[PDB]
C-alpha cells in the first residue's frame, strides 16, 4: 500500500523555479525520511536531496546545494521540492525514494531546462 | 601489581617508557624517577600516589601517557592537573555524582598539549570540561559501559578533533552534532542499539571520512545512501540484523575492509566484485550458499572469513587469487578441497584454516608443498 | 516466592549486555523482569 507518486515535471527555462510534489499514501511522511534522486541520460541515477524524520534536517547535493529547497507537509502527506536558479546542467528526471520494509521508487517527473 | 610500595631497583633502567602501578598503597614518587628520562607512559590503577616537587617538575615536561583507574574520587591525584606537555590521558572510574557532576575533572583545562583523551567513567551526560579541552583534541574516546549518554548540542564544538569513539553510549540514534566535525575522519559507535542509520546521508559533510564503525547494533537494513560515501575504505557493520545488502553500497570502489559477520545474509550481490581494492572479506556465521564470480575480481583479496556458512561447494576461481594471504574455512559444509587453493603463492598452512580429515583430500604434492611453505 | 515472586531478580534489567539465560526453579509464571529484559536476549532456557 506504500505508494510514491511524483507530480510537477515538465519543461522550464533556465533560472526559473519548479515545484515537484511527492505524494505518499501507505506510510506517513511525518516519521519517515524522504529522498529525491535524479537521473540524466547517459548517467546513472544521482541523489539530489534528503529530508529527515526529526529536527527537520535536510541535506542536498553539493553541486545543487542552496539551489533547491526541500520541505514536507504532513497534513497532505507530501514533499514539496522547489527548484530555483535552474541551469541546463541539471536537466534530468527526478524520482521520489523511500525504504519502508522494502525499497520504493516513485513514478518520477522529467524536468528539462531551456 | 599489589606491592607494598615502589621498589628502588626499578629505577635501574633507561629503556623504560611504560610504568604500570596497580593496587600498590601509599607510593611516594621520589626524585629518583629522574633516572629514566625517556619514559612517556604511566599507569596508576587504584592508587593515588603522592609526588614531590622534583618529580612533578620532571613529569611536567617528560610524560605523555597517564592512566588513572580509580575506585574513588579521592583516588585521583590533584597534581596531575599541573602537567603541561601531556598528550595521552585515560580516566577510568565512575566519577558521575549528583550536584557535583564533572567537578573532579576541573583541572583538565591546563592540559593544552593533550591530543588523546579517553573516558570510561559512567558519564550520563557530556562534561563541560570535555568541551573545553576539545578545542585542540585529536582523539576522544567515551565509554559509558552501556549508560545512556546525552549530548544535545555539546559535541559539535570540537572542530580540531580527528577521531571520535562513542562506545556503548546507548544513543540509539545518531546525533547531528557529529556531522559538524569536518576534521573528524574515523567514527566509532560500537554497540549503541542503532536501528535506523539513514543519518549517514549527512556524512557527505565529512570529506575525509574513510572509516565508519556501526557494529554490534540492531541495524535492520543498510540504506543505499551509503553509496554516497565513496571515500570509505574500511566499513564495519557486522553483528547486526542485516539480511540483504543494497547494491548502491558497492559504489565505493575504495572499500577495502568489509566485515558483515553474524548477520542474516543469504546472497552476495554481483556488485561485490566491482571493488578492486577489496582486501578483507568476513561473512562468518551467515547463510551464504556460493561465492559469486565477481567476488574473484578482487585479486588483492588478502583476507577471507567464510566460517559457519552453509556453502556446499568451493569455487575453482579461488586459485586465480594470488594475493590471498589468509582464509578460514572451518565450520563449512564442503565436500572436498579444490586444488586451486593450493596454487596461491602467498598462502600457507597456518594461513589456511580447515579440517585435517578434509585437508588430506588434496593430493600429497600440494600438501607437501604447503607444509614446506609453512616450515620456511 | 509468594507476593514477592520474581522481584528479587529485578536487577536483571541492569545487565544490558546479557544474552543467555537458563532457569531451573520449578516456576509457573514468566518473571516480569525477564519478560522486559528478553528484548535483547538471544537464548532463554527454563527447566520447570
Amino acid at each position: 500500500q506504500v505508494q510514491l507518486v511524483e507530480s510537477g515535471g515538465g519543461l522550464v527555462q533556465a533560472g526559473g523555479s519548479l515545484r515537484l510534489s511527492c505524494a505518499a499514501s501507505g506510510f506517513p511522511v511525518g516519521r519517515h525520511f524522504m529522498y529525491w534522486y535524479r537521473q540524466a541520460p547517459g548517467k546513472e541515477r544521482e541523489w539530489v536531496a534528503a529530508i529527515y524524520s526529526y529536527g527537520e534536517y535536510t541535506e542536498y547535493a553539493d553541486s545543487v546545494k542552496g539551489r533547491f529547497t526541500i520541505s514536507r507537509d504532513n497534513a497532505k502527506n507530501t514533499v514539496y521540492l522547489q527548484m530555483n536558479s535552474l541551469k541546463p546542467e541539471d536537466t534530468a528526471v527526478y524520482y521520489c525514494y523511500v525504504y519502508v520494509g522494502n525499497e520504493y521508487w516513485g513514478q518520477g517527473t522529467q524536468v528539462t531546462v531551456s | 601489581f599489589m606491592l607494598s610500595g615502589i621498589p628502588d631497583t626499578v629505577f635501574d633502567l633507561v629503556e623504560l617508557e611504560v610504568l604500570k602501578l596497580e593496587l600498590i598503597p601509599d607510593v611516594t614518587i621520589p626524585p629518583s624517577i629522574a633516572q629514566l628520562t625517556g619514559l612517556k607512559e604511566l599507569w596508576l590503577y587504584h592508587t593515588a600516589a603522592k609526588i614531590e616537587a622534583p618529580a612533578l617538575a620532571f613529569l611536567r615536561e617528560n610524560l605523555r601517557a597517564l592512566h588513572i583507574k580509580f575506585t574513588d574520587i579521592k583516588e585521583i591525584p590533584l597534581w596531575i592537573y599541573s602537567l603541561k606537555t601531556l598528550e595521552e590521558l585515560h580516566l577510568t572510574g565512575n566519577l558521575s555524582a549528583e550536584n557535583n557532576r564533572y567537578i573532579v575533572i576541573d583541572g583538565l583545562r591546563e592540559l593544552k598539549r593533550l591530543k588523546v583523551l579517553r573516558l570510561k567513567s559512567n558519564l550520563s551526560k557530556l562534561p563541560q570540561v570535555v568541551t573545553d579541552v576539545g578545542v585542540h583534541l585529536q582523539k576522544l574516546s567515551i565509554n559509558n559501559e552501556g549508560t545512556k549518554l546525552i549530548v544535545l548540542n555539546s559535541l559539535k564544538k570540537m572542530v580540531n578533533l580527528t577521531e571520535l569513539e562513542l562506545i556503548r553510549c546507548d544513543l540509539e540514534r545518531i546525533p547531528h552534532s557529529i556531522f559538524s566535525l569536518h576534521n573528524l575522519q574515523e567514527i566509532d559507535l560500537k554497540d549503541n542499539n542503532l536501528k535506523t542509520i539513514e543519518e549517514i546521508i549527512s556524512f557527505q559533510h565529512l570529506h575525509r571520512l574513510t572509516c565508519l564503525k556501526l557494529w554490534y547494533n540492531h541495524i535492520a537494513y543498510i540504506p543505499i545512501q551509503i553509496g554516497n560515501l565513496t571515500n570509505l575504505e574500511r566499513l564495519y557493520l557486522n553483528r547486526n540484523k542485516i539480511e540483504k545488502i543494497p547494491t548502491q553500497l558497492f559504489y565505493c570502489r575504495k572499500l577495502r575492509y568489509l566485515d558483515l559477520s553474524h548477520n542474516n545474509l543469504t546472497f552476495l550481490p554481483a556488485d561485490i566484485g566491482l571493488l578492486q581494492n577489496l582486501q578483507n572479506l568476513a561473512v562468518t556465521a551467515n547463510r551464504i550458499e556460493a561465492l559469486p564470480p565477481e567476488l574473484f575480481q578482487c585479486r588483492k583479496l588478502r583476507a577471507l572469513h567464510l566460517g559457519n556458512n552453509v556453502l556446499q561447494s568451493l569455487p575453482s576461481r579461488v586459485g586465480e587469487l594470488t594475493n590471498l594471504t589468509q582464509i578460514e574455512l572451518r565450520g563449512n559444509r564442503l565436500e572436498c578441497l579444490p586444488v586451486e587453493l593450493g596454487e596461491c603463492p602467498l598462502l600457507k598452512r597456518s594461513g589456511l584454516v580447515v579440517e585435517e580429515d578434509l585437508f588430506s583430500t588434496l593430493p600429497p604434492e600440494v600438501k607437501e608443498r604447503l607444509w614446506r611453505a609453512d616450515k620456511e
